[PDB]
């Protein structure tokens, strides 16, 4: 199944249905997921790591994010729109993969 | 004898690292 | 000394395939490729070194923006067999994670004076 | 294009000064001590395009740029995979020497090294570059000619309509 | 009479030429003259006509089993070159 | 000129034999040894063209082959 | 170096670099000091791969080293040395590798055979080739 | 100074440059290179980004280069301190909302807005606010977007409307919150819509597929051509290691200005996928891995059995012109003389070669004053082709089509769906030909869709009425154009690939068929009991069928010719080696000639072309395309009793394109086309 | 403190939708030819912002999807155009607007 279907996004800090960026790497051997590509145990990956983790509620429609909580060790400042997020779609800080959501918007 | 890389003959599901998947010719 | 890839506190990696690391290594000890996560993300199918290309320059901790290579204060990691010295992101991450906590301690030291 | 009046103008004229002694084709890869199948090798002479990403005409053949833009490339060989890592390996020599390192000012300085090495060459002329805006949008003032959709006509005017 | 025997003869005629010279005039003429006779005649015959600016005028026929046999036509006159096609016909029937 | 120059390579070549900067190994290594060895070799001679044997060794002719 | 107002003693260093867009590649540059007058001068000679320079060490005696590592990397011939030889490369190596086209890992490789108890030389094959990054900006103005 | 040509001062110096240019181009011309963001050569003129600010004597304060007009005496300063600091401030404008996602951002290593802050910025920042945030919308399976990065130039949207024409993107709001993209949830539909990102200079606007999977500097380019279509539009192909990663357009105003249509941007994933890498022979347990020996013994005792015309060949879309006269010399050997194309065309006339190319040059259509499409879709057959229909258009030319009603990016009159009202326009009763007639640079394209129709002969006699009356062809314009959706169609037909006069007047059902890359053919041109040798790189509906399958290399891995719609001759080079035990093709047919006993007398890449030359001397002239004498109507003359033996069939004038994204053996592997088109059909 | 429309976006909500239908009345639609009059025919598109004030008078105070799209219609033009001089302007609303 995997050897004829398209290469796609499951949409956390993407669309649902998106193509997914891919290299050739593993195309021969068979691997078709990317934590296959570079893991050959069954333990938890980081993706099953950071998809554990809650989205945090904010106040306003802009989010800071610095990765950590000090600037200077973590991610460089990061400024994320909070506009049409909820609980279950969540704005995502691309360096870190924390995610962010606000009622601000709509008027509260 | 713990480490090895994924190409090893140790490695369980050694790994030939081709870019091109190969047309697989319809049976019989 | 020997080499390390770290993750966040939430057992996220830092590293974000940005190439710098490997655009400055001297000795061109680093390969990296990368792809598109099923989230979203900006993540390495590969990242391997060479320990025996290796110069421990330390040049690939100050191009890394995020921190997430760095060379950790290990020295006793010889080896019988050349082939367990060519370092791979998972061996990389493993090494990150046995030595997280002094890493931790002394990038804290350093961020003062750097 | 008017001059960059810097080194450069100590390494043209010395340029001119000086001259090489004419030698027969062939003769100086001989003198080299390369192994000769190297000359079997065949050559492109050719300048790189615009990378269409950037806007920047310095690697272009543009008045604006000063540095060497002809390249002698070898044909491309065989690369495989490492078994071990998968790293791309290669038994080619002369991979990336003429890339990185044969610069040339002029088609004729690359022709003239080549034929002296004894190296065959095909040089490819660069697609002409001409900043000649088309005549729909000509100018600022162009995009809001009458040309868009002709002049105004003027039976909606009420004396008109009356 | 011998026009209708080139397409038993030949498999394929080839007319080369230069689009602008001197030397292919003559070839030009028999293009423009004599073509639409020749095709006339052996509809299912093809006869290319090849044109280029540094192009040597020449007439190719190609016999059974990829026997080709060149004549150059150069600074020849429009009637010439039928004779000279006459002539590759003839040796066509000499095989 | 490129003779003289060749030349006086070819006088290094052998200066490097006779004043035995290079040794007994190098010599049996880079002359005698393929020397012998072409003696030594018998092969079939090949009803195949040559464009043909090359195509059926290697895509790339120009690549050289190693223990032939 | 003899005249009384400039007496350059000293010669620091001779070397060539290899411009292969010129007609006469190779520039021989020759760097001198002199104690007296605390001065560094730089003296050029430009020349091609079949002329010749003539040898300076009964000037300096120093120069006689330098010329040879120059012969060797470069090709230059030099008239007249004592005796010019290899100083750098391996022996047997006839290329000159300083010469920009002679590629960067050269042509040959060096292994030991079990089969022969030797330790032999062989064509040049790579497990990982050398990776050119290229870096240069179009915008970039100060490439001449 | 001739008549058009002012004199302008550059920085002091004197540069004669026509009336028209603007003081960026006098500068461009002068060697002086202006900081630019917005302005684009082939765009219209913005004048937003302000960063190309110059001093002008007579203006009080900076203007911009690019949209100021050049006056006679003008004296213009580009080094002039004050406009070093202009630079600097702009830079800092630019900067102080842009976001801290260099080592994230795909234009890393080829990012406009970097280069000119190193080279045009101060390296110190004193803001210290909070940045704007925009978020993200899709428009579609090819193009990804981070509007966080978006420096509002309007490339885009001018691409868009000028030159894309689906009018989609816009800014919409104002002042800083002014965010650039469909207001709906909408999908760029273009097939043009790959370029916004090569247009894009801050990587806002990125590829999808290309996303995160290598550096700019990591990547060796070879220019090569684009066979996805016979426009053979001039390409560059980056490669790391042996994988394409990227494939980019280049300049040739000739051919494409600098445009690249999606599915030849796009079709490389498919060169990953589907390969064949080993020479494979036919058992009772199916195809199975074979050597080079063996299949070529196999092929020898297949071709003995066959005789004459049951010897049989087919040539593909892809198919390079080596390729192709090695099959035909290998052939004519054997003594066969069924040499077909698989599009349909098979027989169509390769005698004049003024019948089957564009006569006038795809860059002298923008001379052209009324246009006539002939059952053409060009928006499919070539999307960069109906780019530059659409700027004739602008100038001001009429268009008309004769064929089906289909969704042209310009808008154009309808003449007429069927046959019978080309034949009314051919015989002069028409406002339209009224205006053919009129028009001193009248162009009539036919679409590769009259010719692969069963009544192809009387349609272009048609055709070639309508040419004399109208006057198309005359001297110094000829105007008669043919539009291939292939790229080995115009070079098989300049080769003389084409069935010999024994094989069309008695067909013979073939006992061995050669497929040279050919995954289009018909059912019915096999037998179903021949002997079928497919040579070629993908696994498809020709290997399927195959009782030997040769391995062959693909256009990015070898040196190969072919020839435009225009006839210009162009040439690959070979990006990435050979995968496996596969060979040039040219190579494995004269191999092959060898084997079975008819051996070929080249032996070498540049006798084959000696070879090609001799068969058609245009061929020697590589990048040049060479002008044909106007032989159309000899040729009618000619086939007189043919044209009136062809029927007229119930069939009406349409593109045989169904699905614009898959049509050869690549597109059909590649996954990015299948997402194409299961985006469009939903 | 932002005022009422907070996006430069199109917000789906269950009000303003594709599926939401929008025409002008025969009185609005005379109102709507004698508004083009003043305009020359074939600059038809300069009675853009008239004809959105109209309908945003007529549709209550909001100018939804259905009234970009019918008056991008009505003037033969790109909705895009519409949309962007809808998204400029402060006095079209794009969200639900009160009795006053
Ligand atoms: S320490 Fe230096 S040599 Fe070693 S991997 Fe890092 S950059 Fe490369
Ligand atoms: S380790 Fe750091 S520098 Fe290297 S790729 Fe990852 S983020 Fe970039
Ligand atoms: S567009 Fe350029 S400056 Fe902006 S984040 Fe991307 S690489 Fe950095
Ligand atoms: S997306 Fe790119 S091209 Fe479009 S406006 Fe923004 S910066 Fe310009
Ligand atoms: S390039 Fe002229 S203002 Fe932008
Ligand atoms: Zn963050």
């Amino acid at each position: 199944a995997e050897k004829n279907k398209i290469p796609e996004t499951v949409g956390g800090a993407a669309f649902k249905g998106d193509l997914r960026g891919t290299s050739a790497v593993g195309l021969g051997d068979g691997l078709y997921s990317h934590t296959s590509k570079w893991m050959q145990g069954n333990g938890k990956s980081p993706m099953d790591y950071i998809n554990e983790v809650e989205p945090i509620k904010v106040k306003g429609l802009v989010v800071a994010s610095h990765g950590s909580d000090d600037p200077a060790l973590g991610c460089p400042v990061e400024y994320i729109s909070l506009k049409g997020t909820s609980y279950e779609n969540p704005a995502v800080c691309k360096y870190t993969g924390n995610r962010y959501y606000s009622d601000c918007w709509k008027h509260g | 004898e713990c480490y090895n890389p994924k190409g090893s003959w140790f490695n369980p599901a050694k790994r030939n690292w081709k870019k091109v998947e190969i047309w697989q010719p319809p049976q019989v | 000394g020997e080499h390390a890839l770290r993750r966040y506190p939430t057992g996220e990696e830092r590293c974000i395939s940005c190439k710098l690391c490997e655009a400055i290594c001297p000795a061109q000890a680093i390969t990296i490729e990368a792809e598109e996560r099923e989230d979203g993300s900006r993540k390495t199918t590969r990242y391997d070194i060479d320990m025996t290309k290796c110069i421990y320059c330390g040049f690939c901790q100050e191009a890394c923006p995020v921190d997430a290579i760095v060379e950790g204060p290990n020295f006793e990691f010889s080896t019988e067999t050349r082939e367990e010295l060519l370092y791979d992101k998972q061996k990389l991450l493993e090494n990150g994670d046995k030595w997280e906590q002094e890493i931790a301690a002394n990038l804290r030291t350093e961020s003062l004076y750097r | 294009a008017t001059a960059p009046q810097d080194f450069s103008l100590a390494m043209k004229k010395a340029d001119e000064i000086y001259s090489g002694k004419t030698v027969k084709a062939g003769d100086i890869g001989f003198s080299a001590g390369v192994p000769l199948e190297t000359y079997n090798r065949k050559v492109r002479i050719f300048c790189p395009a615009k990378a269409a990403s950037q806007s920047g005409l310095g690697r272009t053949l543009h008045p604006s740029s000063k540095a060497p833009q002809w390249k002698i490339v070898f044909e491309n060989l065989s690369k495989w995979e490492n078994p071990l890592m998968g790293w791309t390996s290669t038994a080619d020599p002369l991979e990336n020497v003429g890339r990185s390192t044969l610069l040339f000012y002029t088609k004729e300085e690359a022709a003239a090294f080549c034929a002296k090495h004894g190296w065959e060459y095909v040089v490819d002329e660069p697609n002409p570059r001409k900043h000649i805006r088309q005549k729909r949008y000509l100018g600022y003032g162009d995009n809001y000619s009458i040309k868009r959709k002709g002049v105004p006509d003027l039976a909606h005017l009420p004396s008109n309509r009356s | 009479a011998w026009k209708t025997a080139l397409t038993t003869t030949f498999q394929e005629l080839r007319i080369t030429l230069s689009q602008s010279s001197s030397s292919s005039a003559g070839a030009r003429e028999f293009v423009l003259g004599q073509y639409a006779e020749l095709k006339a005649a052996n509809p299912l015959l093809p006869i290319l006509v090849r044109e280029s600016n540094a192009a040597q005028a020449s007439l190719t026929a190609r016999y059974d089993f990829g026997v080709e046999k060149k004549v150059s036509i150069e600074n020849d006159s429009a009637s010439g070159i039928l004779s000279k096609l006459e002539g590759l016909v003839k040796h066509g029937q000499s095989l | 000129r490129v003779t003289d120059l060749l030349i006086f390579k070819g006088r290094e070549e052998l200066e490097t034999y006779l004043f035995m900067y290079k040794q007994r190994h190098h010599a049996i290594t880079e002359y005698i040894e393929p020397y012998q060895i072409k003696k030594l070799l018998i092969e079939r001679k090949s009803s195949n063209s040559a464009f043909l044997d090359s195509f059926y060794e290697k895509a790339y002719p120009l690549v050289h082959s190693k223990y032939a | 170096r003899d005249h009384v107002n400039l007496q350059y003693k000293t010669l620091i260093d001779i070397t060539a670099v290899d411009y292969p867009e010129r007609s006469a590649r190779f520039e021989v540059v020759y760097h001198l000091l002199s104690p007296r007058l605390n001065n560094r001068i730089r003296i050029k000679v430009v020349v091609d791969e079949v002329t010749s320079v003539p040898s300076v060490s009964r000037i300096w005696n120093a120069a006689n080293w330098f010329e040879r590592e120059t012969w060797d990397m470069f090709g230059v011939f030099f008239s007249n040395h004592p005796d010019l030889r290899r100083v750098l490369t391996d022996y047997g190596f006839t290329g000159h590798p300083l010469r920009k086209d002679f590629p960067l890992t050269g042509y040959t490789e060096v292994r030991y055979d079990y089969g022969k108890k030797r330790v032999i030389s062989e064509p040049l094959e790579l497990t990982q080739e050398f990776r050119y990054f290229d870096f240069s900006s179009p915008w970039d103005t100060l490439s001449r | 100074l001739p008549a058009d040509k002012m004199e302008v001062f550059v920085n002091g110096e004197a540069v004669v440059v026509p009336k028209n240019f603007t003081v960026l181009q006098a500068c461009d011309a002068a060697g002086v290179d202006v900081p630019r963001f917005c302005y684009h050569q082939r765009l219209s003129i913005a004048g937003n980004c302000r960063m190309c600010l110059v001093e002008i004597e007579k203006a009080p304060k900076p203007v911009a280069s690019c949209a100021f007009p050049a006056g006679p005496g003008m004296k213009i300063k580009t080094d002039t301190p004050v406009i070093k600091k202009a630079r600097e401030g702009v830079m800092e404008f630019l900067l102080i909302n842009h976001p801290l996602d260099c080592p994230i951002c795909d234009q890393g290593g080829e990012c406009d807005l970097q280069d000119q802050a190193m080279i045009f910025g101060s390296d110190r920042s004193r803001f210290i606010e909070y940045k704007r945030a925009v978020a993200d919308k899709n428009l579609g399976p090819l193009i990804k977007t981070s509007m966080n990065r978006c420096i509002h130039c309007t490339r885009c949207v001018r691409f868009t409307h000028e030159v894309a024409g689906t009018s989609e993107l816009g800014i919409t709001g104002r002042g800083r919150d002014s965010e650039v993209g469909t207001y709906i949830e909408k999908l760029h539909s273009s097939e043009l819509s790959g370029n916004v990102i090569d247009l894009c200079p801050v990587g806002a606007l990125l590829s999808k597929p290309y996303a995160f999977t290598a550096r700019s500097w990591e990547l060796k380019g070879t220019e090569t051509i684009d066979v996805s279509d016979a426009l053979g539009s001039n390409i560059k192909v980056d490669c790391r290691g042996t994988e394409v990663m990227r494939i980019t357009p280049r300049l040739n105003d000739a051919i494409n200005e600098e445009w690249l249509s999606d599915k030849g941007r796009f079709q490389y994933d498919g060169l990953k996928r589907q390969r064949l890498n080993t020479p494979l022979v036919k058992g009772a347990k199916g195809l199975e891995n074979a050597t080079w020996s063996a299949a070529f013994d196999a092929i020898r005792t297949a071709i003995a059995g066959a005789k004459g015309n049951e010897l049989k060949a087919i040539a593909g879309k892809l198919a390079d012109a080596e390729s192709m006269i090695a099959l035909k010399d290998l052939f004519n050997k054997l003594g066969s003389g069924n040499l077909i194309h698989e599009d349909g065309s098979a027989t169509l006339s390769a005698d004049v070669r003024s019948s089957y190319i564009a006569n006038t040059t795809i860059a002298s259509i923008e001379k052209a004053d009324v246009i006539l499409l002939v059952g053409t879709n060009p928006r499919f057959e070539s999307p960069v082709f109906n780019a530059r229909l659409r700027k004739v258009f602008l100038d001001g030319a009429k268009v008309g089509l004769v064929g089906e009603k289909v969704d042209l990016t310009y808008a154009y009159q309808h003449l007429g769906a069927d046959v019978a009202a080309l034949e009314s326009l051919a015989s002069g009763k028409g406002a339209f030909f009224e205006a053919l007639k009129g028009a001193k640079n009248p162009v009539v394209i036919v679409g590769s869709s009259v010719l692969r129709r069963d009544d192809r002969e009387a349609v272009l006699k048609t055709v070639n009425d309508l040419v004399d009356a109208a006057g198309v062809v005359k001297e110094g314009w000829n105007g008669f154009n043919v539009l291939h959706d292939n790229a080995s169609r115009v070079a098989a037909l300049d080769i003389g690939f084409v069935p010999s006069a024994s094989a069309r007047t008695n067909p013979v059902p073939a006992k061995v068929v050669y497929l040279l890359g050919s995954d289009d053919f018909k059912d019915e041109e096999i037998p179903a009991d021949a002997f079928v040798i497919y040579q070629g790189h993908h696994g498809d509906k020709g290997a399927a069928r195959a009782n030997v399958v040769l391995p062959g290399a693909a256009y990015t891995e070898k040196a190969s010719l072919f020839a435009n719609t225009e006839g210009r001759v162009q040439t690959t080079r070979t990006a990435v080696p050979v995968l496996g035990d596969a060979r040039e093709d040219w190579k494995i047919i004269r191999a092959l000639s060898e084997v079975v006993g008819q051996q070929l007398p080249y032996d070498s890449q540049p006798q084959v072309r000696a070879r090609l030359a001799e068969v058609a001397p245009h061929f020697a002239e590589i990048g040049k395309a060479e002008s044909a004498l106007w032989l159309n109507g000899q040729y009618f003359k000619g086939v007189k009793d043919l044209v009136a033996k062809a029927a007229r069939s119930t069939a009406s004038l349409a593109t045989n394109i169904s699905n614009y994204y898959m049509t050869d053996a690549i597109s059909r592997a590649s996954r990015t086309m299948a997402k194409c088109t299961a985006v469009r059909q939903q | 403190t932002n005022s009422t429309d907070v996006f430069n976006v199109h917000h789906d909500t269950p009000e303003n939708n594709k599926d939401t239908k929008f025409d002008f009345t025969e009185a609005n639609y005379k109102l709507v030819n004698k508004i083009m009059s003043n305009y020359p025919s074939n600059y038809k598109a300069s009675a853009m912002i008239p004809l959105l004030d109209l309908a945003q008078q007529q549709n209550g105070g909001v100018v939804s999807l259905a009234v970009m799209n019918r008056v991008a219609q009505i003037l033969e033009v790109p909705p895009i155009k519409v949309y962007e001089v809808a998204t400029f302007f402060t006095m079209f609303n794009r969200s639900k607007m009160g009795k006053y």
